[PDB]
């Protein structure tokens, strides 16, 4: 139904010219304590595996990266938990894959692109003389769970656990479920309940409402690993700061695969965030323009971030002025500053294809920071 | 396709030879060009890219070009050597969008400040500015302001001393991007919109 | 908080068994293990012979015999990768197994395989293979000089292993097994360097094999090669030959486990996931002398087992089932089709509780001490066990006898009892034993008119007869009465009492005192007494070498046991007592070389006073109740020790190790007793009731007596409703998808055998159909099944009261289950009451979503519903009506309460605290601790601790004491088994421990946990780290490292906890290891050095509390 390429926008190739690319790779052993740098104004959760573009300005923040791009190119991202809270208890770790220093104008301007590597905990800050601070972290394992029937399977049906592999259904995961959990009788629970706590089936069952907004293949651009799936998935979800961090509180995949789909069934509108009571748009008009899926990270020419959910139709929005294919994060479409009609909120942008023969002709982008779920008939994350 | 060469500096040497560096598109050994601002013909002789000669050179490269034609000094920094067919816009009045880096206070219409556009140096004064921009969104303001200050964006018309070579951002880069001085210090920095 | 884990009942499920020569290579021994136990059993046409502990869960056992050794020998590996080698040793008397080898096989990295642990021993005896991790193969080299059993890993390119093993007729070490890449599944073959340590490619291979290709045979020589068994097929490889064959007869079920019938390979047999047996033949040809080839291969159904995990052939024609759903069998099997069917038929059967799905604590006898009634089981072994504490009795003979008033042996002719006199109402006859044949005589002397009170060999060869009216004593030579005995005034005699020389009788308020001499009684005192007397003795005690000076008393109104002396009647101590019933028997004994003076009350009440017998002091009295009706107190020897057994509703046998033991005896109601020793009923018990005379020998110690009521389908919860005296039990059976509307049965069950049968709805591949079942307390008869709707699964389930409605209802929460829907979306709550013999459905409750479990919460139902925890009020109107509403994060799957408090839990570990608001009609969460992990069941211990198991067999306790809603860690103990239900009470009648926990096991096992004082868990952790330098430790398997709380990522020491077992065990070892470990204590008792005899009498006080 649609052709524009969703492989364009994780690109960010508004951002210019190549970048120097890196391959190498670093991580922390699980538990280890490490001194990380923190960057000033960078006001956001990052979460594992979502690409964050940075446009550094000011001295400082330039002088520290260019140091960082020598050294291992990691820093510390910290998930500030409440408004008014001056210290910073979790966090991410971003690894720059790409950057490029430039004088254009006659001021140096640094553009990064960075990664989410490794959840931590933050046991410790300290502010230089420079206004850069640096954290004590402890990096957080990914606690990972054996199969719910490892404890409760008996001996002489171990040579049965190992199923071949699926055709690219409703049949296989009916025998998928009988055969997995078949010892779920000698426990005080049925198969249909570990079923419930599931890796492979939650995944599935969350590929069935990915499926609903893109094209995409499960096969490839969807990990196998429930890990990183699981990761991959919540950069997508438009949720509150608050819901993001109780996500990245999560240490088990299965627990935030469940939230996940809660979250997912759950909070179908989207309202304006200082007005509350002004219905923006709805889950049933979100779509994924990009191969991240239907919301991602996306750096204006003057660095502040902005998490984009790109849907089909929005309402009670007025546009500002005329389009404007100036910086647009996606090319090909011009961009209309959004206002909320009631509390003149900027709530995001309308995008307006520049060419006839594209489609969608035309959807709204609309910025995280200034949406709320909110549950039809405080959203609380099971 | 069009050429473009802000000249850094002229010197009496051969017939009459041209610095600059060559941002538009290719040079041909006697490519006949014009000169934008007094629109004079002229023909090339000898393209002497780095300190070798070759017939021809592509952009990127730093030439110095021997010019045959009605070019005896009278040529200054920051004109420009021109395609005959689409040659340069110029005139004095122009609107740019023009962030504001570094000021103690605030400026308002009728600040005098220079103007550093590619190879040419001219005194400038913003006559009027239009529209602040906000950085968060990109709104245009309601209302027209009546200043700026620091780590501020706005859009403005701006008169040099006198007849300049500008051309819009969009159209061509290096050429549309300046840098507003004053006291030596960078005050601002600045892409090119429209031509009044 | 500080706890104590003790097992009340070791685990019965069979995790392996395997045959071989390990107690002598004359010998033919069978293994069984039970999970963390080891039966070593002797076969005969089996001999218990040795069970040992090991400190692991027993997850590989094989017998195999080295280079040069007199008999096979054992290998043992463990869960936590503990490996062994093990010898039996015989000294003369004193079994031992002793550890030849051992070490730890876990390696610092690697992932687990699907498959599990595998272990084999090559044929050649050499080297031993283990698949521990993926993509690896660990090899032990069995080297005389491995006593470390130093091993290494060799890599390999295939990784996911289905099933290895050695093959036999190779003069390498070569290993077959299976395996399956995304091409398929396919079998290859490798050859193992010992020395260059790799691998090199093996004889065949023969790639895309059956689909479902899981179990490999090695078949010995002369076949050589392996068998290949799937759902489809049964294969055959050996070289270039290809055999296979696809029999119809077991496309209908997996087959599961196997066994070598004949050593030669001819004979095999096949375990079915349903319980079938197959018996798989191969057809040999044999050309010349030496070449064997094979020709076919054949495949019998033998007939139905129980449903088998571990199979293993012994010798003519016996075979035995290891069982871990069900009960193990002992089978034999004949060449001749049986009548029904085919060629099996059932010997013996072991009991097995595993697995336990749930389970309740009942008074099912009344008052008293709780019994526990489980849920155990699967499939068509599905049953419930009544599981009681207590002492059994091997009845006999029973003689339908009823009136009977009085029991007495008696021997006829001098050595052993011979006849047995019956006293009725006003009456009295003679039995006399003649073999185990009773008939009725007469003997002369004996008046046979009155009612005779006491009667008995006494001494110089005479018996004597105390009736009602007189004291009659009786020659033995001729048999014939030498001297009566009246009152004066011809009154009658109210009580009597008499050992072997001495008689005293009384007479309404006056008692008299007689001597028995040759052809004489010679009355001597005859003092009177304040008010009526009620019971007397006269028990010769102790050191007397044959009459007693002492005469205790006890007396109406004054209701005061006294001590007199004799012939003066001086009173040496006088007793008063409760003051509202009379005494009724009265009796001085001695325990354990202690002098204990013993009197019950005609209410049950039962007082046992301290006796000096020179003093007459009664001292330090203690008192007990053991049932309501009148008791009687009479003496009996058994184990060269003499007990006293207490006649009564609750009848209870008082043995004891200086601590007096009631022990409640495994029958329904006694009222009179004797011990009876004859040439047919040697050193036996005559009991005698309203109706019945048994004779029956008792055993020595009480045990755990288990009821099997079997089911023939699955149970899943119970609860028990008092007030109707029947047992609510949740069901499903099996039924297949059969043409029309399908639905029919697969075998008769209880749930289709049901008395009255009801349904919810009428018919307006496997499918699972559940029930309630309603089953009687006494008779355990199915006295009703309902049938729940098409598609709906039966969860949770409790009686309770609801309200201010005094009927108690059957509660029942249930889910819809489509396979379409993954989360359930809407279930039901009904109220079931159980009237008469009919189950009236009261009300019902339409909800969105499951119900996973209930609770009865302070007169109002509290329900769970996903993630959403819902109160509910019982409305006057008889409806359920919303109060209050609490949503969580977390599925509701764990509900306990407490008082006011809510414990929330799920399958992740996740736990939460809620706490009912009145003045708000609303929840609020008071505390919680998330720490993912895999959660089976949970428990409340008290306002603060509680109680729950998690992943790897173990157990956890959180603690309470802003931030004060952080629930600690403070408890952690690796207890081996999967406990799966909670529930509060004992096993013992109505102080060290304080709170009892019980809990059943997917293995059958049932633990007990109670709590401790700091005081005596710092002493029993001493204890602990005292006894493991001490006790010899199967395979050297550190404590420590056993109890070690274990995850695949973690492993920390336990805490917070006691091995009851290992501090049980100080009991055990000998005297001077005893003072070996109290090596220098200070014991405190308000301190100084610690004894033996200090450490025995504070061990005795917690063995009885199971
Ligand atoms: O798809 C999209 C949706 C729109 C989104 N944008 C564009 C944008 C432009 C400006 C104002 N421009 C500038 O300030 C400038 F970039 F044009 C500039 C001018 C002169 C100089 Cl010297 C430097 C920079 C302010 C905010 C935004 C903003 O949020 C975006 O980035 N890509
Ligand atoms: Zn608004």
């Amino acid at each position: 139904i649609i052709n524009f390429d969703t492989s364009l926008p994780t690109s960010h190739t508004y951002l210019g010219a190549d970048m120097e690319e890196f391959h190498g790779r670093t991580l922390h052993d699980d538990d280890s304590c490490q001194v990380i740098p923190v960057l000033p104004q960078v006001m956001m959760i990052l979460i594992p595996g979502q690409t964050l573009p940075l446009q550094l300005f000011h001295p400082q923040e330039v002088s520290m990266v260019r140091n960082l791009i020598q050294k291992d190119r990691t820093f510390a991202v910290l998930a500030y938990s409440n408004v008014q809270e001056r210290e910073a208890q979790f966090g991410t770790t971003a690894e720059i894959y790409a950057y490029r220093e430039e004088q254009d104008f006659g001021i140096e301007i640094v553009k990064v692109k960075a990664i989410g590597r490794q959840r931590f905990k933050v046991l410790e800050l300290r502010t230089q003389s420079d206004g850069i601070q640096q954290a004590k972290v402890q990096i957080l394992p990914e606690c990972v769970l054996p199969s719910t029937m490892s404890a409760v399977q008996l001996e002489s049906l171990n040579k049965c656990q190992i199923f071949p592999s699926k055709p690219v259904s409703y049949k296989w995961w009916q025998k998928y479920q009988k055969r997995k959990f078949h010892c779920a009788n000698l426990t005080s629970w049925p198969r249909w309940l570990y079923s419930l706590y599931d890796a492979e089936t939650l995944m599935d069952r969350i590929k069935k409402q990915l499926r609903e907004w893109d094209e995409n293949l499960k096969d490839d651009s969807l990990p196998s690993n429930p890990i990183d799936f699981s990761y991959r998935v919540a950069a997508c979800l438009p949720i509150d700061d608050v819901l993001r961090i109780q996500l990245l509180k999560i240490g088990s995949a299965i627990q935030r695969l469940r939230c996940e789909l809660d979250i997912m069934n759950k909070c179908t509108s989207l309202c304006c965030k200082q007005c509350q009571e002004t219905e923006i748009t709805t889950k049933n008009e979100i779509f994924s323009l990009s191969l991240c899926g239907p919301m991602a990270a996306y750096v204006n020419p003057h660095g502040y971030v902005h998490e984009t959910l790109t849907v089909y139709k929005a309402c009670n929005l007025n546009l500002i002025g005329r389009p404007s294919t100036e910086h647009s994060w996606f090319p090909g479409y011009a961009w209309t500053v959004a206002q909320c009609k009631i509390c003149a909120s900027h709530i995001g942008w309308k995008f307006t294809a520049t060419k006839k023969d594209m489609s969608p002709q035309k959807f709204w982008g609309l910025t995280r920071s200034a949406l709320l779920p909110t549950i039809p008939d405080v959203i609380l994350c099971l | 396709g069009p050429i473009r060469l802000p000249i850094v500096d002229k010197y009496k040497d051969m017939g009459t030879v041209v610095l600059g560096k060559l941002e538009s598109g290719s040079i041909c050994k006697g490519q006949q060009l014009v000169m934008m601002p007094n629109k004079h013909n002229v023909e090339v002789l000898g393209i002497l890219s780095d300190d070798v000669e070759t017939d021809t050179v592509a952009p990127g490269e730093n030439l110095k070009i021997r010019l045959k034609g009605i070019e005896e000094e009278e040529i200054l920094p920051g004109f420009i050597l021109c395609d005959p067919n689409n040659l340069c816009h110029s005139g004095r009045t122009f609107d740019a969008q023009i962030v504001i880096i570094e000021h103690k206070s605030i400026i308002c219409p009728g600040y005098n400040a220079v103007l550093h556009i590619h190879t040419c140096i001219e005194e400038v004064e913003i006559t009027a500015l239009i529209c602040l921009v906000d950085k968060k969104s990109g709104e245009k303001s309601k209302t027209r302001p009546r200043f700026v200050k620091q780590d501020q964006v706005c859009i403005a018309r701006l008169r040099t001393a006198g007849t300049i070579c500008l051309e819009t951002f969009k159209d061509f880069p290096q050429m549309g991007r300046f840098t507003l001085r004053d006291e030596g210090k960078t005050i601002a920095i600045g892409k090119v919109l429209k031509l009044v | 908080s500080y706890n104590y884990v003790v097992t009340a009942q070791k685990p019965t499920a069979v995790n392996g068994c395997v045959t071989g020569h390990f107690t002598s290579a004359e010998d033919l021994n069978l293994l069984i293990a039970k999970n963390t136990r080891l039966e070593i059993y002797v076969v005969t046409a089996l001999r218990p012979v040795k069970e040992v502990g090991m400190y692991g869960k027993i997850a590989v056992m094989e017998l195999f015999r080295p280079k040069g050794e007199s008999k096979d020998l054992l290998f043992i590996l463990t869960a936590k990768y503990n490996a062994c080698i093990l010898e039996y040793k015989q000294s003369g008397e004193s079994i031992d197994i002793i550890t030849r080898a051992h070490g730890n096989v876990q390696d610092r990295i690697g992932r687990p395989s699907e498959t599990g642990i595998i272990g084999i021993i090559d044929p050649e005896c050499r080297m031993i293979g283990l698949r521990l991790y993926d993509g690896l193969f660990k090899v032990i080299p069995l080297d005389r000089d491995n006593k470390e059993l130093k091993a290494f890993n060799i890599r390999l390119e295939e990784l996911h292993v289905i099933d290895v093993k050695f093959l036999y007729g190779c003069q390498a070490p070569t290993i077959c097994f299976v395996y399956q890449d995304p091409q398929g599944r396919h079998v290859k073959t490798y050859e193992v360097s010992l020395r260059e340590k790799e691998f090199n490619k093996g004889p065949w291979k023969q790639e895309n094999v059956e689909a479902e290709a899981s179990m490999v045979i090695a078949v010995p020589e002369p076949f050589g090669g392996a068998i290949i068994i799937g759902q489809e097929s049964i294969t055959y490889h050996n070289g270039d030959k290809y055999l296979a064959i696809a029999p119809p007869i077991i496309k209908q079920s997996t087959i599961v486990c196997h066994n070598r019938v004949d050593p030669n390979g001819s004979r095999y047999l096949l375990g079915d996931m349903e319980g079938r047996l197959f018996m798989l033949l191969l057809e040999k040809e044999e050309q010349m002398d030496g070449t064997v080839t094979l020709k076919d291969l054949r495949v019998e159904l033998l007939g139905e087992t129980s449903i088998a995990e571990c199979l293993t052939y012994l010798d003519n024609g016996v075979v035995f089932v290891g069982s871990r759903l069900g009960d193990s069998q002992l089978v034999k099997l004949n060449v001749d089709s049986n009548e029904q069917g085919s060629y099996v038929v059932a010997m013996e059967t072991f009991t097995n509780l595993g697995p336990i799905v749930d389970m309740c604590v009942v008074d099912l006898e009344r008052q008293g001490q709780g019994q526990l009634v489980t849920c155990s089981g699967a499939f068509k072994e599905g049953s419930l066990r009544i599981i009681r504490n207590g002492i059994g009795i091997h009845e006999h003979a029973s003689i339908d006898l009823p009136g009977i008033k009085g029991l007495w042996p008696l021997r006829s002719d001098p050595e052993t009892d011979d006849t047995l006199v019956l006293s009725f109402v006003g009456q009295t006859r003679v039995l006399m034993l003649n073999g185990e044949e009773v008939e009725e005589t007469e003997l002369m002397g004996f008046v046979d008119d009155q009612q005779t009170f006491f009667c008995g060999n006494v001494a110089h060869q005479q018996l004597i007869q105390i009736t009602s009216a007189s004291v009659r004593l009786v020659s033995q030579e001729p048999k014939a009465l030498v001297s009566e005995w009246k009152e004066p005034q011809a009154k009658n005699i109210s009580v009597a009492s008499c050992n072997s020389s001495q008689v005293v009788v009384a007479v309404g308020r006056a008692l008299y005192y007689l001597q028995i001499h040759p052809q004489e009684l010679r009355q001597i005192s005859h003092t009177e007494m304040e008010h009526e007397v009620a019971c007397l003795d006269i028990t010769p005690l102790g050191d007397s070498n044959g009459l007693s000076p002492l005469c205790a008393i006890g007396l109406w109104t004054d209701i005061s046991a006294r001590i007199l002396k004799l012939p003066s009647f001086e009173l040496l101590h006088k007793e008063m007592l409760g003051g509202e019933i009379i005494p009724r028997s009265i009796l001085m004994t001695t325990f354990e070389s202690s002098h204990y003076l013993l009197c019950a009350l005609g209410d049950g009440a039962l007082f046992y006073f301290g006796l000096n017998i020179e003093t007459g002091l009664l001292s330090d009295r203690k008192k007990v109740t053991l049932g309501t009706q009148p008791t009687v107190l009479r003496t009996f020897r058994s184990l060269s020790t003499t007990n006293v057994f207490a006649c009564s509703d609750r009848p209870t046998v008082i043995y004891s190790n200086h601590k007096l033991v009631f022990s409640n005896v495994n029958l329904k109601e006694v009222n009179y007793m004797c011990p009876l020793n004859s040439d047919g009923y040697p050193d036996s018990l005559a009991l005698a009731n309203n109706s019945t005379l048994t004779i029956g020998t008792i055993d020595e110690i009480q045990k755990l007596h288990i009821r099997t009521v079997p089911l023939y389908e699955s149970p899943r919860k119970i609860c028990y409703q008092e007030v109707s005296q029947c047992f609510g039990v949740l069901s499903s059976r099996i039924e297949v998808q059969d043409t029309s509307g399908g639905t029919t049965a697969l075998r008769p069950s209880a749930s289709t055998q049901a008395l009255s049968s009801s349904v919810s709805s009428s018919k307006l591949e496997e499918v699972e159909v559940h029930n309630l079942l309603i089953i009687d307390q006494h008779t355990f008869e199915v006295l009703h099944a309902h049938q729940f709707l098409q598609n709906e699964y039966a969860l949770s389930l409790v009686s309770c009261k609801l309200g201010k409605d005094p009927n108690t209802y059957f509660i029942v929460g249930t889910a819809m289950v489509y396979p379409e829907e993954a989360e359930p979306k809407q279930g039901r709550i009904v109220v079931f009451q159980y009237s008469d013999g009919k189950l009236q459905t009261v009300a019902e409750k339409e909800v969105k979503g499951a119900v996973y479990s209930m609770v009865e919460f302070n007169g109002k139902l509290l329900a769970s519903i996903n993630s959403t925890v819902r109160l509910y009020e019982w409305t006057t109107e008889k409806e359920l009506r919303t109060e209050c509403n609490h949503y969580n994060n977390i599925m509701a799957l764990y509900l306990k309460t407490k008082g006011d408090f809510i414990l929330v839990g799920d399958l992740m570990r996740s736990v939460l605290l809620l706490a009912y608001k009145p003045m708000e009609g609303n929840f609020e969460e008071i505390a919680r601790d998330f720490n993912p992990n895999w959660m089976s069941a949970v428990e409340i211990l008290d306002d603060d601790n509680f109680l729950g198991a998690e992943n790897a067999f173990n157990l956890f306790v959180c603690q309470k004491d802003e931030e004060r809603q952080h629930l600690q860690e403070v408890g952690l103990f690796h207890l081996g088994e999967f406990v799966n239900v909670f529930c509060h009470g004992s096993l013992v009648m109505q102080t060290p421990t304080q709170g009892s926990v019980l809990f059943g096991t997917v293995n059958g096992m049932i633990g007990l946990v109670t709590s401790l004082s700091e005081s005596w868990y710092n002493l029993l952790l001493d204890m602990q780290n005292r006894l493991n330098k001490v006790i010899k430790s199967v395979g050297k398997i550190e404590h420590s490292f056993w109890r070690s709380f274990h995850t695949e990522r973690k492993t920390e020491p336990a805490t917070g906890f006691i091995d009851g077992d290992l501090i049980e065990s100080f009991l055990d070892i000998s005297r001077p290891k005893m003072q070996e470990v109290v090596a220098n204590l200070q014991y405190d008792d308000g301190k100084r050095e610690a004894t033996a005899d200090d450490l025995i009498k504070v061990v005795e006080e917690l063995t009885r509390i199971h």
